[PDB]
């Protein structure tokens, strides 16, 4: 699996938004466009991250 | 570096 790791807290704005917390870890799931991802957290929610928030984490 | 704004959806089929 791919990793991000996040570099600032997001809380979403939008119902297809995953919130999360600076430092965390999440798995990409695919790239539906250059600079929104969907990914799933650690307890297995998923949704759109912005792509300028994370990091790659290996 | 500091926070990048978020960015635009572009929300294409």
């Amino acid at each position: 699996a791919e990793y991000v790791r996040a570099l600032f807290d997001f809380n979403g704005n939008d119902e297809e938004d995953l919130p999360f917390k600076k430092g965390d870890i999440l798995r990409i799931r695919d790239k539906p466009e250059e600079q929104w991802w969907n990914a799933e957290d650690s307890e297995g929610k998923r949704g759109m991250i912005p792509v300028p928030y994370v990091e790659k984490y290996r | 570096y500091g926070r990048p704004p978020l960015p635009p959806k572009q929300k294409r089929k």
